[PDB]
């Protein structure tokens, strides 16, 4: 699939 | 033109690569451009 980039909401 | 929209790379940004698509990494705010930072 297409996972989002790292660094998500804290 | 590549991401023209009269707006080049977003200021205060640092694109990178997740684990194609690519993105400008909106670390300044709290998300990531998945198509265009301003279009």
């Amino acid at each position: 699939g297409t996972p989002p980039p790292p660094y998500t909401v804290g | 033109f590549e991401i023209p929209d009269d707006v080049p790379l977003p200021a205060g940004w640092e694109m990178a690569k997740t684990s194609g698509q690519r993105y400008f990494l909106n670390h300044i705010d709290q998300t990531t451009t998945w198509q265009d930072p301003r279009k």
